[PDB]
């Protein structure tokens, strides 16, 4: 078993969202991910649905907050402390990367900053997360990823036309736009100090990281001067291209057609109707400018259908298709499965539970999913004394004053 | 201070891929866009600049392919099949979204690509990944998105789901495509060995789920969009626009009580409605009466005040509230503002400036930029290719052989 | 910084930016009202659809940085509370008629009694003084009677108007520069005294040598427009551009112009191949300026104001865009120096956008300051900061000597 | 007993052609030493250019256009490319206040005289530059005279007829009033904190954002409201009527603004009461603005009909804004602006007893002086070389005669 990031250690302060999920990408790499974790502000996923068996007693029960913290050590500092720094420094000088998403200022409230970092260890790659910025008149601004989904642009363009935006649903800035450009710098970073023998700062916009994966929305105001509104589940070239209903609870399933060849497989797949051989739909111009009629024509046929087997028949015939999955079918799908996405870990409070890997395949040094997220300060012990080099005299000093539980 | 100029990075993507490879763009590396001669897809998609709708006009195009060099090869050519291979030969990361198995199928596997390369990395970004029951069957953004499980999120109750602007399957795969190259690059400069990264948007996009999965694992539940949740996530008109709204979470108590000192204060009819003890529990505030009375008091409000006032007003009182921007919010944004975030370039073969979104990142050391203006079609495949050793008589029968395509 | 100096600014449509100049570097500024409001406030451009008294987006610019007080100088009371803040003002900026003050018994020697170092400076159409001190005049009457309009035009064209009346901008920024210069003298010597700055005499700065032009040769001159390539406009695509490709006899500047023109193919570039151009006789004549644009406007027509920006400085000629506003919020170069200034306005209710600082300092700091001033907004705390109780306060309220919100 | 609001001060004047030498001007009315350096291989453009005393252009000390930027100046003539010509700015830079130069960037680095080194030199001194723009960003490198900042600040855009081409000011406007008022504040900024510091600082200067700084109804109006305000001629938008109208002689206007019901009362008055004007779509100014047409049309075939001088005063004299539309001579021979004393004649060795103006400031304690005319170039260098700076005569003459000075 080889592993890509064999040998690096990570001071993990961050929590809740994106912070966390970046590093347990880093920890299925091989990483060495430390959580610093206190009983005193314990991370609000915990106490958040959903919970083993909707029963959500304790503070490890959270599927939300299980999810983000697999194969992940975590130790239970009170860094308000004042003995608390000097455990913190130690970790510092053993850990290649430094990574939080606090609010600006809260790591120089702990004499945390870059300054010190780099005193204690010139090596260490310091990593900082903020919403839109560490100055400006917005910096001191507060937000979830559905916040910065409507910030950022996406929202106004996830709706349908003429009604209330709705965006994703999910509070979807933290969970990849977030997380990936950090995990991009922090990479960086490393091969830079590959080569300099130095770390450095990263310094993340978490607000500029959305902007820079939704770029149409600034850059048609800015080029043509109007907004460029939604287009609930249509496409400006595609077509047809839409949601359509077929048999069953909720059920409808996505069709794509993109040139025609596939509008020629789409027809002989609905058995070749005659509406469908009309001069309004031969032409990719044509199906555009007739799309209401189109749309209409094709739910009235794929409400017929059951989506499965007419998934399958499209595909078959290469035209974009797919059964609009929930959440179970997902977990189910023959497909992630088959190919290793989800993964099942047994925890001593909550049993064998789903979790996943990142979506990355390494044909060689593949993602491992090992070890249920911990429980606070289930590792404190273990760090402080095998790697902090703590005595069992000094521990136990450090958890009657209650530095670490 | 350094760069990564040391690395050069081919890049055969079209609609799908090209973001991964402007990441590493972005920090300095040597970045060839890789097209066939027919063109990259993504050239003929809008928004557009103007009323231009030829090969240069795409502002997609310009987006994701600046910071880039371009060449032309037609890879069904054994010429120029022999040329990639050549390029390969000095290439650290090759990132591409070819359907799975074509390349295999030329003769130009990742064990061919690497024979006199072994740091090599490929990278292939796909719909469903290079193996699996899906890899051999076409996707776009809408039907990924249908697949993986986001795209139901993106509604509630009965209601057909909406799509996420900008293919974000695509834009997913492509970040974590971005990770997963930068992660076997440094693994390859330490094991002297590449490998093939294989990242789908399948994945990727099961990767936004939020907590669905958790939710059927867990309680067999299955969940749709936030929305609908009194004063949690939830998005509400006012005078000019929408704001979001984070007025409460889970069972974390703090948050609430702020959200009412801002009704209060601003005299909003029925405010002591808000003050009650029954909001603070998630199946209170997801009831009928919670939601539509919560909105009824706080709409009554919102509607009659702009979006920046709200986004003052909120943060001013410590609510997490942030307006929904469009594009024109967005270039007036005074934060974007003050980072200075909107970079603006001449661009020559349009004649005009463009304006596009800036770094996403800072580095202490390293330096982000936009980088050169997207290249023409087949703009450097003369001198990219006189730089792996070819003449300039070899050049002129590659392109007499059709096997690649230099401009004129 | 400026903080411990203390400006009174009475002004109206004519005198604020003398004060803003002062509060722009950290003054303790107060925008002294009469209770019938600022004229300012009832001057256009607007804020939207509102015409109330804070819309004046004039209003808000010119008197940001600035608190804001109500007084009815009518009033001998009044006129106590306007002695009382002149006996602690460094420096008091006022644009009252010539006479008003001195007839109120208000003269600079009362107002100076009991504080020698009180500068006060007058802004007003024609001076304190002289045959035209009595008389009324606006920025359009000053502008005409200075000279300075009358070179807004060619031959027997009515000339045009300067945006943002400029009669009154050029007497307020030599109202600033002399209240700085009496203000440091009255440090150094403990003595104030009054400064006199007429918009006639200002605006007479502006003739650039028109009246030289007239004493040295007996010439009446009007605008520049008509000298070929020499300070010229030209039609483009979208606008104007502004060009000076020579003066004098500087061929040195004409060769670059003359290469721009061959390397765009630009039709009968070759008739500016010539040293004729260098003659100032033949630019300003019929056929040399006619023969000029016809050649160059063939070009221009067919290109964007940022197209020939970028290209004709691209080949070193001083050619810039007749910017209008839209140009202005997007011009690169003053968003790389974060020039516009935003700022949330509470009695709008929304951002407003400002200009930003004419200059940089090493060690002081620019800024907008405060959100300009509601009528009578602080007159009950300025008032108090001067020793007037509550009770006294309320007098003078209730008899209308002041005005409080 | 004479007393001058900058006795003592000294500048240093690198500055050339147009802002600089206007402010340091001014300075120089306030008793500041204002001491001048120009080279006589590369002199001030403006030297060279029209108006000349009885239009010849022989020499360099005959143009208006350069003379009325210098009066009250010293001038020593410093080839700064020579090594010893160095030392020897260094030493004026010892002795001053207000070191300025507004070359394009750079220059003053490649001679070692840079904020670094003149703050060694002087920890007093205050340092001043310009630029067209800022000296970083995208368009730093850029070039532009005053009419392309007029073009570029977004003023000449809006100064002109609705539906025309701009016409913009007539002049390089930008550089005359804008820049040098805001360049001398700055300095008096800095001298203001330098009494309470004991240290001198940097002022830097962008024309450009100078010139917006005054122009802000353009920028404000697009941002507050999608809007691009356009120019509006000589009309106004609130004033009705207002504008420019013929009276009897050649190129004869006459400006007139009424603000009110009452002027417009009295502009009617003047008139005679002529019945057309008592029309309700007259009568209140917003009628007056929806008929501007008409009225000014009516206006002018009144005012056509009459002398401008007379009627300027008889519309003063009933409270009416008013003013003959005034070309240089009226301007120069105006009684207003020669009781205030702001037109001054100086005598000068070349071209005899010429016209000058005072800066626009009347100080009632500290008034500004108009003493000399502008030098040549060279005209103090052994003054200051030996009074100021301490050279003895030889070393005076051996400068000299290298021809490093002079
Ligand atoms: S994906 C969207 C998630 N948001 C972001 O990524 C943006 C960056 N961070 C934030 O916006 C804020 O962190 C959020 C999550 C929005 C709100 O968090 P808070 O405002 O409640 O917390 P702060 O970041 O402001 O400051 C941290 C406070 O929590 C205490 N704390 C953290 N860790 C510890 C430990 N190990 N021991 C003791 N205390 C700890 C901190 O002391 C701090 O609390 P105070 O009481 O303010 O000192
Ligand atoms: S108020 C609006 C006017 N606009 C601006 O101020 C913005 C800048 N734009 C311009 O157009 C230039 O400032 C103009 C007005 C064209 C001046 O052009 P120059 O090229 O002549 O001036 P520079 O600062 O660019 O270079 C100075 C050159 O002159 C020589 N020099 C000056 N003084 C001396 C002395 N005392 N001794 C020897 N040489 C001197 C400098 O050496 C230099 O010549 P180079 O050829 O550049 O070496």
């Amino acid at each position: 078993v080889e592993r890509a990031l064999e040998g690096i250690v990570v001071c993990d302060f961050s929590w809740v969202g994106a912070g966390p999920i970046a590093t347990s990408v880093l920890a299925q790499c091989g990483a060495d991910v430390i959580r610093i974790e206190s009983v005193k502000r314990p991370d609000t996923l915990r106490r958040g649905e959903p919970f083993k068996d909707g029963i959500g007693t304790g503070l490890d029960r959270s599927g939300y907050f299980a999810a983000r913290n697999a194969n992940k050590r975590d130790i239970a500092l009170d860094m308000n402390h004042p003995s608390a720094r000097e455990v913190a420094v130690r970790l510092i000088a053993k850990s290649d990367i430094v990574i939080n998403n606090f609010r600006v200022g809260q790591m120089e409230k702990w004499k945390l900053g870059w300054d010190e970092v780099q005193k204690i260890n010139p090596r260490a790659i310091y990593v900082t997360m903020s919403m839109q910025g560490t100055d400006g008149p917005h910096s001191r601004y507060m937000g979830y990823g559905v916040n910065l989904n409507a910030l950022c642009g996406l929202t106004a363009r996830a709706g349908f036309a003429g009604a209330p935006p709705f965006g994703t649903g999910t509070n979807y800035t933290d969970h990849v736009m977030v997380p990936t450009h950090t995990l991009f710098g922090i990479m960086a970073a490393l091969l830079e100090r590959e080569v300099t023998g130095r770390g450095q700062t990263v310094s993340l916009s978490q607000l500029e990281s959305a902007i820079s994966m939704t770029p149409s929305a600034p850059m048609a105001f800015a080029a043509n001067g109007e907004v460029l509104g939604p287009q609930g589940y249509g496409d400006a070239e595609a077509a047809p291209h839409g949601v359509y209903t077929t048999l069953g609870y909720r059920k409808w399933i996505a069709i794509a057609v993109f040139d025609d060849a596939q509008w020629a497989a789409l027809r002989r797949v609905m058995g070749n109707p005659p509406w469908a051989e009309d001069d309004g739909f031969a032409s990719a111009e044509m199906r555009r400018r007739n799309a209401a009629e189109l749309d209409e024509r094709i739910e009235a046929w794929t409400a017929t259908q059951y989506g499965d087997w007419l998934m399958a028949e499209l595909l078959k015939a290469g035209v974009p298709a797919g059964e609009v999955r929930d959440a179970r079918e997902a977990i189910e799908d023959e497909h992630l499965r088959r190919r290793g996405f989800w993964a099942y870990l047994d925890h001593p409070e909550v049993g064998v539970t789903l979790y996943n890997r990142a979506p990355i395949v390494f044909s060689r040094t593949p993602l491992e999913m090992k070890t249920a997220a911990p429980s606070i300060g289930q590792h404190t012990r273990e760090v402080l004394g095998g790697m902090l080099g703590y005595s069992h005299d000094e521990i136990e000093n450090l958890v009657s004053h209650e530095v670490l539980v | 201070g350094q760069d990564f100029s040391r690395f050069r990075v081919l890049d055969m993507t079209g609609e799908l891929g090209p973001y991964a490879a402007k990441m590493f763009a972005g920090l300095g590396a040597d970045v060839i866009h890789v097209e066939s001669p027919a063109g990259d897809p993504l050239r003929r998609v809008g928004p557009w600049f103007g009323d231009r709708r030829d090969a240069q006009a795409s502002l997609q195009y310009l987006y994701y392919n600046a910071g880039k060099r371009g060449i032309a090869v037609d890879l069904e050519h054994e010429a120029g099949r022999t040329a990639f291979r050549r390029l390969c030969d000095g290439a650290d990361l090759l990132i591409e979204s070819c359907r799975p198995g074509w390349l295999d199928g030329l003769g130009l596997s990742y064990e061919v690509l690497s024979r006199d390369n072994a740091r090599l990395v490929q990278t292939s970004i796909t719909p469903f990944g290079r193996t699996g029951p899906l890899a051999p069957y076409p996707g776009s953004d809408l039907t990924c998105s249908a697949l993986s499980g986001f795209l139901y999120l993106a509604g509630v109750d009965g209601d057909k789901p909406v799509r996420a602007p900008d293919n974000q399957a695509y834009r997913m795969a492509e970040a974590y495509a971005a990770v997963g190259s930068a992660i076997a690059l440094f693994s390859a400069q330490r094991s002297g060995r590449g490998q093939v990264v294989d990242v789908a948007c399948i994945e990727a996009q099961a990767m936004a789920l939020e907590n669905a999965a958790q939710f059927w694992d867990l309680e067999g539940k299955i969940r749709r969009g936030r929305g609908r949740e009194a004063g949690s996530a939830t998005l509400h008109p006012c005078a000019d626009g929408f704001i979001a709204l984070v007025a409460i979470m889970g069972r974390n108590k703090p948050m609430w009580t702020p959200f009412v000192r801002w009704m209060e204060a601003e005299g909003v009819e029925e405010w002591q409605v808000l003050d009650d003890d029954k909001w603070i529990d998630y199946a209170y505030r997801t009831s009928e009466e919670g939601y539509a009375t919560f909105c009824r008091v706080f709409e009554r409000y919102t509607r009659t005040r702009s979006k920046a006032y709200l986004y003052e007003i909120g943060q001013r009182f410590n609510v997490a509230v942030t307006p929904v921007s469009d594009g024109r919010d967005l270039l007036a944004n005074p934060q974007l503002a003050h980072r200075g975030f909107w970079q603006t370039q001449f661009n020559d073969t349009l004649g005009a400036n463009v304006t596009y979104p800036g770094a996403p990142y800072e580095f202490g050391e390293m330096q982000w930029r936009l980088g050169r203006n997207a290249p023409r079609l087949g703009e450097h495949t003369r001198e990219v290719l006189a730089g792996c050793g070819y003449s300039a008589s070899e050049i002129d029968n590659l392109v007499r052989e059709g096997a690649v395509y230099a401009e004129q």
